[PDB]
């Protein structure tokens, strides 16, 4: 399963008009670990990508994303906002969909108009996900889906939509063999983006 | 070969050509109000026999932006049909939102640019008043010519009577315009242009205004708008006439 | 098989094993897997037989065209950038290049020495000491006890002789020692006393 | 596209007449930015201006590209400089520099007046900005033959000749303009000599701001007392 | 309108076709003619070597050229192509008149459309198959015509105004190629206005004679 | 050189698409086309110079599709190739869209390809009009007409030939005075043939008209014989 | 691509051929004392016993491949007539197994030959020098000769540019 | 003059001028005629007589398509051919598509399909042959004629070449009178002859009963009694 | 050729460049308004210099790059300054819808070899070697010069010499070309140093 070579874990998650995006650091070729600061994480301003699965294929869609959303942004005069930046992704795999990218994209952000956030995940069916409380996916996509729909509650506020999230990662990765190495966790706000490690268990 | 080439001056004289074809067209005018845009045209006929309901000069491109022409009625039908083509697949396809006025507009300049640039094609010999309205940029008119340049007006005329239309325009458009003050404007500079009679059937116009849900064709989805661009029928035209 | 590189202060140190074996026996005991790209960036690579220079001298073909056309030296992460496209665009093509490089560099721009691991599926990841295969599965330990980012030249290299010491001692397979070259602000050199 | 008997190529001559009926573009570079300048002529009442783009146009986050000549020939240009100032980005993954981007105009305008079949773009560019993690600023033409050049201040379109006369007897090599004033100052007063401007500063760090006209009102007010 | 090949003239003439058949009348002449048995070429070479006027396609045909020699070789590689094509997927000699005719459609091309010319060259064909001896004539304008006899190229109308009152002997000379060999030297005769051995060649074929060709001492006891 | 390939004159006109236009009358056969309450008819006079001929085969008439017709104006081989290509584009619809072409439909695309050929310098124009009537699904009966210059509008009733202007006076006057209102196709058949005699003041036979008539799930041409009947009810 | 109504299509080098080899011989014709001499290759080898005497390039370099490839195919030496048909003006000379040594210039062939603006009056006297008794002595020295008013192909040595400056003080 | 060099361009007049000058190519085509027989059709060309030395009954004029179809034309003899050719190739086609041998009217618009598109583009020369070609299918005789324009119509006979006026007057004669297949042959010998006004006249015919619908040439004593009814 | 004529025209109206080869190296010198602020390596071995319409010569220097390096990943071997010749060459005879107006002076050394070569190549795509030429706007003067000035029995011995006999030819930027891959352009103040001298 070529998802399976490295791991990883990215989740997301909708608070009170603020939106939280985490994942692991661990880069593996399967049971080695190789590199703990593989963050699986972008931004293409405003809006979050998320990408796990294959290594290679993550790195080559961030390099297309930016490619396209620098050249949106360029004949829009407008950046590129996390409802059109979902339809974009949910196109460009399906342009690949004989021969697909062996990746499950999470966007996170918040629209800069409506001011409201949002959070989507693309399916094996090329299905968009759009969710009104979380997205998860990677290797621990099971231990993070009884996590959250346990932690989760609705309207969290910033300080505990941290909380709640980095815990619901933090205890999925501790379950799952090829996730951990470090998490890094986004809070993205209206005005501004925290970006936070967290302590955790290095086996 | 190219057919399109500079002239010892500089001009590109097939531009130039397609520039006259255009001046020999029909009148045609578009006007933008603060809420809406309403363009308008006139329809000359083959025959007092043809049925000219079955030509539409005025044409949707997005259910946000349409476009009405001046000059060569058949490459403005295939203009119109690659502009939508284009509108579809290179946009709405890969971004699922129809293009925004100023995009599609440079889209179709593409399309015109390529005729003036590409060998064994001559020039389109039309220009397009596209008015259209999307959520950053509002309503906004573009004129858009031969050679694919495109320029944004707050109220404009091409075609035969362009200059009179032009110089009527400037002393009646102002800010504050309503759509419904656009649309009376537009009918007395269309009438002050019609020799011929003149009345709803003889003229053709369309609107970028509110959203109509009740065009949408379907109910249940609250995030889907409706059309914004609406042609006025035969009898929403006569009504205005009879109020002229 | 052997692809080992460590980053220190101010060097990267690239090792990398001197045998050849094709099937039964070992064809040469004094083979360089290395091509340097550029003055300042040296490429080791490693996987099955002929892709692997095939690949080398293809890259180095067209890091060498780049550096003449804009008549500037590329930096090591613009290099690693080139390479894992090439890397990532084999590895869905008709017959992929399985080779698995690690490009140690000198930025002369920022002044600091570079190390990238990039794996035949164009796995780029920058990194402080790199090993590809097998060979890392028995240095790493010693790496992640002895490595300071402090290092000197000559504390890397003691570093690395455990390295190959413990690679030597357990690895099945005789690889014929390394060779080891240092990339430098000075410029790509080769240790001999090693 | 053929060789005159004197060795002139026809379309080219006659594509940089249309460049020089063009509307004006003129540029200068300092000590530490790029001023770029054109006016505005808006003098039709019923034109949008709100919403009328700009002369100049974003190439990248540091790069910026003027014109004179045919306005749908310089959008296919910006659009294709665009395509490959992200190409070059997503194939090593550094931002171009101002030489290879004007490098790679100037070979699309003179692979149109060599290959078959296309006519020359009538447009000339100058091309400003500043190169990946620097701060010295560059300044590039490029004309329908294909050529480039590097300049100090220039100025393309229509009453190009006089605006450049201005700027020779102007700009001094051995003391340039040593700051953002002064080089809007002097695009300002350059503009003048043709008888309302924009004017975009570009600066490190991919700094681009359009000058407001409240912004450009001081500087023409200051100008015209000096004038005084 | 006589500046390509695919203007008609307003009398419906093709001028290009017309310049060509006036390239074969600068070429010297070649003579054939053929009884039932055998079938003969003639061909005045002209000089430096003579030009070998004739040319082998198989075992049972051959062919000689009369005008631009290079069209003489594409046209004649052209026949050798079809006839290995035969024999390769019938294994049957194939017959002189559908060679004649596979030449009438590929040059009938060159007429018609654009951007080539026609072939400048006439050629006369002479082959021996299950109907007996054959001789054909090949134009420019893709016309083929099969003959008792007939010359080509420059002053040709002597020998072929010869052929016309000689047509009622040699066509009564079965079995005996040297008789028509002799008609067809005295033929060819009149078109000059002399023959030494090395400037004359001679072909002959027919039912027991394979194709050959008859250049210096070959050609003297027939001079 | 604007007069010899498709490129704007200073005029703006183009030349070559309005000779094409010229062509369309050097048949000089004169045809209308009327729409019934339910059916279309197309009248168009059959001229045949040469006795030798064999009148089956003289024909302009052409059966496009199940439902949809046309007629030519203009020379008939360029009349074939256009019968062809839009016979083709109608089983194509037919197979893509799992319906039949709608007669308006097979117009523009008709249209399209003519405007085609005004764009694209290589390619001249054909010199034929066509004239495509049927009975719509939706729409009911259908007249829709394109030119050479890829221009077309659809007709209550029209007219195509020299004496265009004639026959299109009197089919205006005729509606200003009164579409056709007859109960069956056969009156306004004959109400076409009535028109056409009347506006080309000549007297018909069996053998100079040739007459399509458009129902519902039919285009059919009416062979000399039913001319006839037709003809004998007129002179009644 | 067109005929005339009259029905036809709209240095100096000098060759002899004898039977005991071809001689071919070429004015060089330096532009300047800076070109260097040894660069002017106005006379080539196509194969080991053919070769010419002068878009030259590029016909040179397919009669090359030509004849290379013959070789390859048929391990055997290309006939010269065949050649000239498989295959500025020319002098191809070379020899075989059919006809041996051979010089052409459509192409004839020829005992001796000139070409260039010398051609008129060179051709007059080769047809007064020429004669079939002569030994590559003499021809080499003939073509020396119709130069003032080298190459040469044998079955011994084949293709050979050569000395020079000997049998021109022989001269 | 002017509009005529291309074969492409209209003319003021809305005429195009190459395929006018194709037909005056025509126009210079010995005469070949064809006349349509209650079951069959009968083709008869006048071949002249170059010169003594064409072998005399051996440069075959009138071509078979298929086995059903028979094809004679006047003018450029190559380019007859090379429609001929065209015409085989899409006989072969249908037949290799569907079993049934090619009918003639759909035969006839394919021969006109592609003579038409030669007046198309201006890259291509209009045919020069005006091709008189019919035979016998499941629905009868037919009877057609091309010309350079690519136009075609059924005939009840049909004459073209330089003596087409004359072979004309007496087709119309024919049809006036009447013509069986064996009549037919003579009259058509009779026809030839009398346009005529040295030459070797070659017949052929495909006719439902005498020939069962397959085209063959006329020759021996049929061949002759037609020429003495002729000379008669 | 008509084209190829004009296209030497317009070699003829381009800024001049000159070079000349001695022992053991190769120097190419060439000639470069108030606002306003030519020897191409094609490969570490090789230098082109052009003379004529300045934007095909980058086509004609990006298509001889590609062919150097893609000589060497083909054939181990670098190209030598003959086959780099020749391959240019051919480049400007192909596209003979108008010719390259650029004649080319290509110098170097061959691969792990020390005898300087010069070539020069025309828009007809002819070339030849040379000891001394130059190219471009009053050619002809300067050659003629060259002609005297250069001697064949002894031509320059040194870097020096070279360079002086270039600069006196010219009269500027100097490029030496010398073995195992050592290519320099000459600074300003040295150019002023031999030009004063």
């Amino acid at each position: 399963d070529p998802s399976s070579i490295n791991g990883g874990i990215v989740v997301a998650m909708t608070g009170k008009d603020c939106v939280a995006i985490a994942c692991d650091l661990r880069l593996g070729s399967q049971s080695l670990g190789v590199s703990n600061k593989f963050e699986k994480i972008f931004h293409y301003g405003h809006v979050f990508l998320g990408i796990t699965g294959l290594a290679t294929d993550v790195t080559t869609l961030n390099e297309m994303f930016r490619y396209k959303t620098n050249l949106y942004k360029l004949k829009e005069e407008r950046a590129i906002e996390p409802e059109t930046f979902t339809q974009l992704v949910s196109s460009s795999l399906y342009e690949r969909r004989f021969g697909p990218y062996f990746v499950g994209p999470v966007v996170a952000g918040i629209n800069s108009k409506s001011g409201k956030p949002f959070i989507a995940g693309f399916d094996l069916i090329g299905c968009i996900d759009e969710a009104k409380d979380f997205i998860v996916s990677g290797t621990a996509s099971d231990q993070l889906f009884g996590m959250c729909e346990s932690l989760y509650e609705p309207n969290l506020e910033p300080e505990d939509l941290f909380e709640t999230i980095s815990q619901a990662l933090l205890n999925a990765a501790d379950r799952d063999a090829l996730s951990g190495w470090g998490a890094v966790v986004y809070i993205i706000k209206k005005d501004e983006v925290v970006k936070r490690y967290l302590k955790m268990r290095q086996d | 070969f190219s057919l399109t080439t500079f002239s010892p001056s500089g001009k590109l004289g097939q531009i130039d050509y397609a520039l006259t074809a255009v001046k020999q067209g029909v009148t045609s005018l578009g006007i933008k109000a603060t809420n809406g845009v309403v363009i308008a045209t006139e329809k000359k006929s083959s025959s007092p026999l043809a049925m000219s309901e079955t030509l539409s000069k005025v044409s949707l491109l997005t259910p946000d932006i349409g476009a009405v022409y001046s000059g060569m009625g058949p490459d403005y039908r295939v203009l119109v049909d690659k502009s939508r083509k284009v509108a579809h697949t290179s946009y709405k396809r890969i971004y699922g939102e129809y293009p925004p006025t100023k995009l599609l507009v440079s889209e179709v300049a593409k399309i015109m640019q390529e005729a003036t640039q590409s060998g064994g094609v001559r020039p389109f010999g039309v220009s397009l008043l596209i008015a259209g309205h999307d959520e950053f940029n509002g309503f906004s008119l573009y004129q858009v010519d031969p050679s694919g340049s495109y320029f944004p007006w707050k109220a404009t005329a091409i075609g035969k009577g362009s200059v009179a239309a032009k110089t009527f325009l400037e002393k009646r458009w102002n800010d504050e315009l309503e759509l419904e003050d656009a649309i009376h404007i537009a009918l007395l500079t269309l009438k002050e242009s019609v020799e011929g009679e003149f009345n709803g059937d003889t003229i053709e116009l369309a609107i970028i205004g509110d959203e109509n849900p009740d065009l949408l064709g379907y109910t249940g989805i609250p995030t889907d708008k409706g059309p914004r661009f609406r042609k006025l029928t035969s009898q929403e035209i006569n009504d205005r006439l009879e109020a002229l | 098989d052997i692809i080992l590189g460590i980053r220190v202060q101010d060097s990267v140190i690239l090792a990398s094993s001197k045998a050849v074996t094709r099937g039964i026996s070992v064809l040469k005991d004094s083979d360089d897997k290395t091509r340097q790209l550029s003055p300042h960036t040296l490429m080791s690579f490693a996987g099955e037989a002929g892709d692997t220079v095939q690949f080398a001298e293809y890259i180095q073909a067209n890091i060498q065209l780049y550096s003449i056309r804009e008549d500037y030296e590329l930096s090591p992460q613009a290099v690693s950038s080139f390479v894992r496209q090439e890397l990532a665009k084999s590895i869905r093509s008709r017959r992929p290049y399985q080779v698995n490089v690690l490009i140690g560099g000198y930025d002369k721009k920022k002044n600091k020495p570079e190390l990238y691991q990039i794996d035949y599926l164009g796995t780029k990841v920058e990194l402080p000491y790199g090993a590809h295969g097998y060979s890392g599965f028995y240095t790493f330990s010693l790496l992640d006890h002895h490595y300071r980012p402090d290092m000197t030249t000559e504390e890397g290299l003691d570093l690395l002789k455990l390295c190959v010491q413990e690679l030597e001692k357990r690895m099945p397979m005789d690889f014929k020692g390394v060779i080891v070259k240092i990339v430098d602000k000075d410029g790509i050199r080769q240790v001999d006393d090693f | 596209s053929i060789f005159s008997p004197d060795g002139h190529i026809f379309q080219v001559e006659y594509a940089l007449e249309a460049v020089k009926r063009g509307t004006c573009a003129v540029g200068v570079k300092g000590k530490n930015c790029v001023v770029l300048g054109c006016e505005r002529r808006s003098t039709l009442k019923l034109q949008d201006t709100r919403i009328t783009p700009s002369k100049v146009s974003k190439i990248d986050s540091h790069v910026v590209l003027s014109f004179s000549g045919l306005n749908a020939d310089s959008r296919i240009l910006i659009e294709k400089a665009r395509v490959e100032a992200q190409s070059h980005r997503l194939t090593l993954e550094d931002p171009v520099t101002v030489e290879y981007l004007t490098r790679y105009v100037a070979g699309v305008q003179q692979r149109y007046t060599q290959s078959g079949g296309v006519r020359p773009f009538g447009v000339s560019t100058l091309i400003a900005g500043f190169d990946p993690r620097d701060d010295e600023p560059k300044l590039y033409q490029t004309e329908p033959s294909g050529i480039y050049s590097s300049w100090s201040a220039q100025t393309i379109g229509r009453n190009s000749k006089t605006v450049r006369e201005f700027l020779e007897k102007n700009y001094d090599r051995k003391e340039p303009p040593a700051t953002v004033e002064e080089c809007v100052k002097l695009t300002v007063r350059s503009l003048l000599e043709v008888v309302n401007i924009e004017i975009t500063v570009v600066k490190p760090d991919s700094d681009i701001v359009a000058l407001s006209s409240e912004e450009i009102n001081q500087y023409v007010t200051q100008i015209e007392q000096e004038k005084q | 309108y006589d500046g390509d090949t695919v203007t008609f003239s307003p009398t419906g003439r093709l001028f290009q076709v017309e310049y060509a058949l006036e390239a074969i009348k600068q070429g010297s002449v070649t003579v054939g003619l053929r009884s039932n048995t055998h079938a003969v070429l003639v061909a005045l070479k002209r000089n430096s070597s003579y030009q070998k006027k004739i040319i082998k396609c198989d075992e049972h045909m051959g062919l000689s050229l009369a005008g631009l020699a290079p069209d003489a070789r594409v046209l004649s590689n052209y026949l050798r192509q079809q006839c290995n094509y035969s024999s390769l997927v019938f294994n049957r000699k194939l017959a002189v008149e559908r060679a004649g005719h596979l030449l009438c459609d590929k040059a009938q091309k060159n007429t018609q459309s654009y951007g080539g010319r026609p072939y400048g060259v006439g050629l006369l064909i002479i082959g021996y198959d299950k109907s007996g001896a054959h001789l054909l004539e090949f134009q420019p304008s893709g016309n083929v015509t099969e003959l008792y006899g007939t010359a080509i190229g420059a002053r040709s109308q002597g020998a072929k105004t010869y052929l016309e009152r000689t047509l009622d002997t040699f066509i009564k000379i079965d079995g005996n190629p040297d008789e028509l060999i002799k008609a067809g030297v005295e033929a060819i005769s009149q078109s000059l206005r002399s023959l030494t051995v090395d400037n004359l060649s001679i072909a002959i074929v027919g039912k027991d004679t394979p194709f050959t060709i008859y250049d210096g001492e070959a050609v003297a006891k027939y001079i | 050189y604007d007069r010899h390939i498709t490129i704007f004159s200073p005029e703006g006109r183009l030349y070559q698409v309005e000779y094409a236009f010229k062509a369309t009358n050097q048949t000089n056969i004169n045809s209308l086309a009327v729409r019934g309450k339910d059916c279309t008819v197309v009248i168009s006079q059959k001229k045949v110079p040469d006795k030798l001929l064999d009148p089956t085969t003289v024909s302009y008439i052409f059966c496009i599709s199940r439902t949809i017709g046309m007629v030519v104006n203009g020379p008939i081989p360029d009349a074939r190739n256009a019968a062809l290509r839009a016979k083709a584009e109608a089983a194509e619809f037919r197979y893509k869209y799992g319906y039949d072409m709608p007669c308006d439909v097979l117009a523009k695309r008709m249209a399209n390809l003519s405007q085609i050929y005004t764009q694209r310098a290589y390619m001249r124009p054909l010199g034929v009009i066509l004239t495509f009537v049927s009975v719509d699904e939706e729409l009911g009966p259908s007249i829709y007409k394109t030119d050479p210059a890829g221009y077309y509008v659809g007709y209550k009733a029209t007219a195509t030939g020299p004496k265009q202007q004639e026959i299109t006076t009197n089919l205006e006057n005729h509606f200003k005075k009164s579409h056709i209102n007859e109960e069956s196709w056969e009156k306004v058949v004959e109400f076409a043939i009535t028109h056409m005699i009347d506006a080309l003041g000549t007297e018909f036979s069996k053998n100079d008209l040739e007459v399509g008539v458009a129902t519902k799930d039919k285009f059919f041409t009416l062979s000399a014989e039913n001319i006839e009947e037709r003809l004998v009810a007129i002179a009644e | 691509s067109t005929f005339s109504p009259e029905g036809r299509l709209f240095s100096t080098a000098i060759g002899i051929a004898t039977k005991e080899g071809v001689v071919l011989g070429v004015e060089k014709r330096a532009t300047s004392p800076l070109l260097e001499s040894d660069s002017i290759e106005k006379i080539v080898e196509i194969d080991r016993h053919i070769g010419c005497a002068m878009d030259a390039r590029s016909m040179i370099e397919h009669a090359r491949t030509a004849a290379v490839t013959h070789n390859l195919y048929y391990d055997e030496d290309i006939n010269v007539e065949s050649l000239t048909q498989s295959v500025v003006a020319l002098l191809i000379a070379g020899h075989d197994a059919d006809d041996g040594y051979q010089l052409f210039h459509t192409f004839y062939r020829y005992n001796a030959k000139a070409i260039g603006s010398g051609s008129e009056g060179a051709q007059a006297e080769l047809l007064n020098e020429w004669h079939s008794s002569l030994t590559l002595k003499e021809a080499e020295l003939l073509v020396l000769k119709i130069l003032k008013q080298l190459s040469c192909i044998t079955k011994q040595d084949g293709f050979k540019i050569y000395k020079t400056a000997e049998l021109i003080k022989e001269l | 003059t002017g509009y005529d060099l291309s074969n492409s361009v209209f003319s003021p007049d809305g005429r195009n001028f190459q395929v006018e000058y194709a037909v005056k190519a025509v126009e210079n085509g010995t005469t070949s005629i064809g006349i349509k027989c209650n079951d069959g059709v009968v083709f008869a060309v006048e071949k002249l007589i170059t010169s003594k030395l064409l072998v005399p009954q051996k440069n075959v004029k009138i071509q078979v398509v298929d086995r059903h179809i028979g094809c004679v034309y006047s003018g450029l003899i190559p380019d007859g051919r090379h429609l001929v050719n065209r015409g085989r190739e899409e006989a072969a086609s249908f037949k290799k598509l569907y079993k049934t041998p090619i009918p003639i009217p759909a035969f006839a618009d394919r021969l006109g399909q592609y003579v038409q598109a030669h007046t198309l583009y201006n890259s291509v020369r209009p045919f020069g042959v005006s091709t008189i070609f019919g035979g016998v299918d499941k629905n009868g005789a037919h009877l057609y004629m091309l010309e350079p324009s690519g136009s075609y119509w059924g005939y009840k006979g049909a004459a073209t070449g330089k003596g087409r006026q004359s072979a004309k007057a007496e087709l119309e004669k024919l049809v006036d009178h009447h013509l069986s297949a064996r009549e037919a042959v003579k009259q058509a010998a009779k026809i030839i002859y009398l346009a005529h006004e040295d030459f070797e006249l070659e017949i052929s015919w495909c006719s439902l009963s005498e020939t069962n619908g397959l085209h063959k040439f006329v020759k021996g004593d049929l061949l002759q009694e037609a020429i003495d009814f002729a000379q008669k």
